[PDB]
């Protein structure tokens, strides 16, 4: 019943800065957490970042720590991902996932169709 | 009778971060709100009294404020010695003392998915009369992880006990141990025992399983 | 130096009795009101009782009203918390804290100095030696990476237990979990260690577990299954 | 032509006589000798100066007497130093008032008499520098080529004064921003005082309502929370400050603690009887200290509302002229009759100050 609207993507130069956004349909993500995932070609799906509810905190992975920034304007019902400092090994399709519970246990059953983010 | 609803129950921050803990009083308690720091295994230590006044010996990075029935503890330049549990007490009278639920301040770091291991019960335990299956969640951050015990695709809930270690000194991570305890008659009735682990750093849940 | 020392906290049966002695050293109990605050294991602080030895005024929490009696001795500089009809949820660490009298800044510094705390354990089980079982590595487990193994200390009633791996020589990757209280009144403790899989078949792993209340020394060897 | 001359002779004479009267009233009356009234003397002196030099300037420009370019520039810039002195003095009054309401005790000890002379010197220094800026090469000789060699011309405002300066530097930086800051300050004062008049009323109302809840009560459960509301109220009302004020609240909180001890023991009648001893402390102390505090804040609110009318009549006097000058710099046409009223209204502020003191402050009409 929930379709994740996927925006952003396209080719970006190394050292670039692309801004990705994921919008939900049908229900409001204000009381949930929004998680970002990547799919490297030839590899499995890898955790990028999660934005917790309100100002609880934004948790990032090891490879993207200090480079990325995930934020959410929950009134507009969309989570943003400030992707800065791009390396050529980040040519991965980026997805979104709705955490389906309050206690942040990681129940990802509402997935997004993905945004291809390729770097020269 | 007077409730002190402390707004943050889990708070992750690193060294140098500015944190804010909000305590809300159910009714007016005037300025009589105190803040305490309790390291694990130690007695609580007073930091702020009167909701703004710094106690003697407390470092100046701690500060307090009052906005009506809302009370706020702030640490401007957080240090490694500030990682403890923080309680808000209203002290309007001797007999009307109530504490807050406590704010654990833990170290923020990068998200690590758990390394899931499942352990069959040994033959030394099986002759004793009970069988306990232990699932290990190794080196995961953050703390919030859910372990489900699916036995022949049936959620065996209500009989599993989970123990979580404190946050490690070296790599600032957690470990979890979920033990599913059964009688031997109930253990031999089924064949496939699985441990499904969901974490915020996992795209799909990891189902480490074994058979008899 | 101003300090508070608690005593008299130990192991009691449900429905039993206990007396805790909060010995004040650097001050006088007629100048400061003395309070008892308990902390359940894994829970927050809870105010219990209150003595004002200058005026004789006592007050108790509604969970401890009618069953806990507080008193103070001016000559011995000690406040006493007498416990009657103890039950399971009274198992906590009981802290003694002092609080000044109205008026002035002694009143506004609420619980400035605390005692070190004493542990009251209310539980019907009796002292039991630990049962030790090895958590064997799987032969069909992850190969080439870290392999996990452990020993499960399952049934022991007095909580302090020390588990060491290879007599303390192995301390890298050792995760000794906190003891959880079972429905039988006994504690269970898992103690695991993650080792490289190449060292699985070449290095022995001895779970040296010591239970000093029961004087139990078990040397459990953990083998792959 | 002669309409403006006698209207400015009237404005000038009323402003000079009125403000020297204000200076006399402040000097003679020993109670009006604070820092705020010192800045009122500063404003009055500037107002006298404005009148003293509006009297020649109006007819001189009207008759078109040829004075030197720099002399006419001196006259106009002098008029601006006194005008901006008025704005800066009003800002000083606003800052003084804000500090007085915000810092009840700190402000008094910090602001020493020599420090107030330092502040006044800084005030008129800033006014001098700002107003004389056209004379420091920001005049018509700066950019205009025709107006760079002209000497001994008829003194006109268009001929000597850079309208660019008037719209941007004079109005936006120095007229507009201080009035915005000042208006924000006054609204903040009107918020802080009405919050202080509400909570002092709210702490008094809970100390009166719960006294009547106790006198109609049956069990100690509804008595125990009644004193809990008083003890929060008496602790909040204690933080409204010499030592006799807080000494009476220590008796009141202590008498609450004397009746909380009786209510904790189940004695529902000894707690009510001990709560009747609160009224002895309430009439001896809380009648006297709250009504002195309520009358002090009401005097502070009425003084701030009187000084706000000076700012509003200042903003009713120079904002019209500023809008007229705005059109000039934006190459629009302004009618002669419209402009003439604008300059009169800008000088009408000189005459409005003394009358406001007489109608608002009761110590001015008697002297
Ligand atoms: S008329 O011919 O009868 C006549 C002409 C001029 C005057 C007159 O009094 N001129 C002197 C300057 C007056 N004046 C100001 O005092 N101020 C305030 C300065 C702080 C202005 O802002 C003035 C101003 N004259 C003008 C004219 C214009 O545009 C034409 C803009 C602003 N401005 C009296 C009678």
């Amino acid at each position: 019943q929930v379709q994740l609207q996927e925006s952003g993507g396209g080719l970006v130069q190394p050292g670039g800065s692309l801004r990705l956004s994921c919008a939900a349909s049908g229900r409001t993500i204000s009381r949930y957490a929004m998680s970002w995932f990547r799919q490297a070609p030839g590899k499995e799906r890898e955790f990028v970042a999660v934005a917790r509810r309100s100002g609880d905190g934004a948790f990032y992975a090891d490879s993207v720590q200090g480079r990325f920034t995930v934020s959410r304007d929950d009134a507009k019902n969309t989570v943003y991902l400030q992707m800065n400092s791009l390396k050529p090994e980040d040519t991965a399709v980026y997805y979104c996932a709705i955490d389906s519970d309050t206690f942040y246990s990681g129940s990802y059953d509402y997935w997004g169709q993905g945004t291809q983010v390729t770097v020269s | 009778d007077i409730q002190m609803t402390q707004s943050p129950s889990s708070l992750s921050a690193s060294v140098g971060d500015r944190v804010t803990i909000t305590c809300r009083a159910s009714q007016s308690v005037s300025s009589a709100v105190a803040w305490y720091q309790q390291k694990p295994g130690k007695a609580p230590k007073l930091l702020i009294y009167s909701a703004s006044s710094l106690y003697s010996g407390v470092p100046s990075r701690f500060s307090g404020s009052r906005s009506g029935t809302d009370f706020t503890l702030t640490i401007s330049s957080l240090q490694p010695e500030d990682f403890a549990t923080y309680y808000c007490q209203q002290y309007l009278y001797y007999s009307l003392v109530t504490f807050g639920q406590g704010t654990k301040v833990e170290i923020k770091r990068t998200v690590a998915a758990p390394s899931v291991f499942i352990f069959p019960p040994s033959d030394s335990q099986l002759k004793s009369g009970t069988a306990s299956v232990v699932c290990l969640l190794n080196n995961f951050y953050p703390r919030e992880a859910k372990v489900q015990w699916k036995v022949d695709n049936a959620l065996q809930s209500g009989n599993s006990q989970e123990s979580v270690t404190e946050q490690d000194s070296k790599d600032s991570t957690y470990s979890l141990s979920s033990t599913l305890t059964l009688s031997k008659a109930d253990y031999e009735k089924h064949k496939v025992y699985a441990c499904e682990v969901t974490h915020q750093g996992l795209s799909s849940p990891v189902t480490k399983s074994f058979n008899r | 130096e101003v300090q508070l020392v608690e005593s008299g906290g130990g192991l009691v049966q449900p429905g039993g009795s206990l007396r805790l002695s909060c010995a004040a050293s650097g001050f006088n109990v007629v100048d400061f009101s003395l309070h008892w605050v308990r902390q359940a294991p894994g829970k927050g602080l809870e105010w219990v009782a209150y003595i004002s030895s200058s005026s004789g005024s006592t007050s108790y929490a509604d969970s401890v009203k009618g069953r806990f009696t507080i008193s103070a001795d001016t000559s011995k500089n000690t406040a006493y918390l007498q416990m009657n009809s103890l039950r399971a949820e009274d198992t906590a660490v009981y802290y003694c804290a002092r609080w000044g009298y109205w008026p002035g800044e002694p009143w506004w510094k609420a619980f400035d100095y605390w005692g070190q705390g004493t542990l009251v354990t209310v539980s019907s089980a009796s002292t039991k030696g630990p049962s030790v079982f090895p958590l064997a590595p799987s032969s069909k487990s992850t190969s080439g990476g870290t392999a996990a193994l452990g020993c499960l200390v399952k049934d022991y009633f007095p909580e302090p237990v020390t588990v060491s791996w290879n007599s303390g020589a192995l301390t890298s990757g050792v995760h000794t979990f906190p003891a959880v209280l079972q429905s039988s009144g006994l504690y269970s403790l898992s103690s695991v260690v993650t080792v490289p899989s190449s060292s699985l078949g070449t290095q022995t792993y001895i779970c040296n577990v010591n239970h000093k209340p029961s004087n139990t020394k078990v040397d459990k060897k953990v083998e792959p299954k | 032509n002669v309409t403006y001359i006698t209207m400015e002779i009237f404005i000038g004479l009323c402003a000079i006589v009125g403000n020297v009267l204000v200076i006399c009233v402040v000097k003679l009356n020993p109670s009006l000798q604070t820092t705020t009234f010192y800045f009122i003397v500063s404003l009055a002196l500037a107002d006298i100066a404005v009148g003293v030099l509006v009297m020649p300037l109006a007819i001189v420009v009207s008759l078109g007497i040829t004075i030197h370019f720099y002399s006419c520039l001196f006259m106009t810039c002098l008029l601006l130093i006194f005008t901006h002195a008025r704005i800066m003095s009003l800002l000083a009054i606003a800052v003084d008032r804000y500090l007085r309401v915000k810092l009840t005790v700190r402000y008094k000890r910090v602001t020493t008499h020599r420090r107030i002379w330092l502040a006044l010197g800084l005030c008129w220094l800033v006014s001098f520098l700002v107003g004389l800026t056209p004379m420091f090469g920001w005049n018509m000789k700066l950019t205009s080529e025709y107006h760079r060699a002209v000497t001994f011309l008829s003194c006109q405002f268009v001929s000597v004064m850079r309208m660019d300066y008037m719209v941007y530097f004079s109005f936006l930086t120095w007229i507009f921003i201080p009035l915005v800051v000042m208006c924000a300050i006054y609204l903040d004062i009107f918020y802080i005082i009405r919050n202080k008049l509400a909570d002092l009323e709210d702490n008094w109302e809970t100390l009166n309502d719960n006294l009547k809840v106790i006198e109609k009560a049956d069990n100690a459960a509804q008595v125990k929370d009644a004193l809990t509301k008083m003890r929060a109220a008496a602790l909040d009302a204690q933080k409204a400050t010499m030592k006799d004020f807080r000494h009476g609240f220590d008796i009141l909180v202590g008498q609450i603690d004397d009746a909380l001890k009786l209510a904790n023991e189940g004695k529902v009648k000894e707690a009510q009887a001990a709560a009747e001893q609160l009224k002895t402390t309430r009439n001896a102390y809380i009648q006297k200290y709250l009504e002195r505090a309520r009358s002090t804040l009401q005097r502070e609110f009425k003084t701030a509302k009187s000084l706000f009318l000076v700012l509003f009549l200042f903003a009713l006097s120079w904002l019209p002229l500023s809008i007229i000058n705005c059109i000039i710099y934006f190459n629009g046409e302004v009618p002669q009759l419209v402009l003439y009223m604008g300059i009169l209204l800008s000088h009408a502020n000189s005459m409005m100050n003394p009358i406001v003191y007489a109608y608002k402050i009761k110590k001015f009409k008697e002297t």
